[PDB]
């Protein structure tokens, strides 16, 4: 869906009103260790 | 009789080479 | 520093962990075989 709204800037808010969506820790790639 | 001998004489040879092995 | 957050070259791995748990394990015990100097401890 973003990349369509992308893509219709090109030949041419409702989320946006609050901060961007906090992932869910089960969901994102492993931090790689020091 | 030998086979008790046999027993005897394999442990005292192991046992004397404790120290026949000691360093080695 | 102890501060270099660089990604390690080496990243620990599943398979490298069991390795190096088993590695905890030695041989057989050892004990000192019991000498048989004469009948009665042969009996």
């Amino acid at each position: 869906l973003d990349d369509l709204e992308a893509k219709e800037n090109e030949q041419l808010n409702s989320r946006l009103r609050f901060g961007e969506a906090e992932p869910n820790l089960e969901t994102l790639p492993a931090l790689p260790d020091a | 009789q030998k086979i008790i001998e046999n027993g005897i004489r394999n442990n005292e040879m192991e046992s004397e080479g404790r120290k026949f092995g000691h360093f080695e | 520093r102890v501060k270099n957050k660089n990604p390690a070259p080496i990243q620990i791995s599943a398979e490298q962990l069991l390795r190096e748990a088993v590695e905890r394990q030695d041989v057989a015990f050892v004990p000192p075989k019991i000498n048989i100097t004469d009948l009665e401890e042969l009996q």
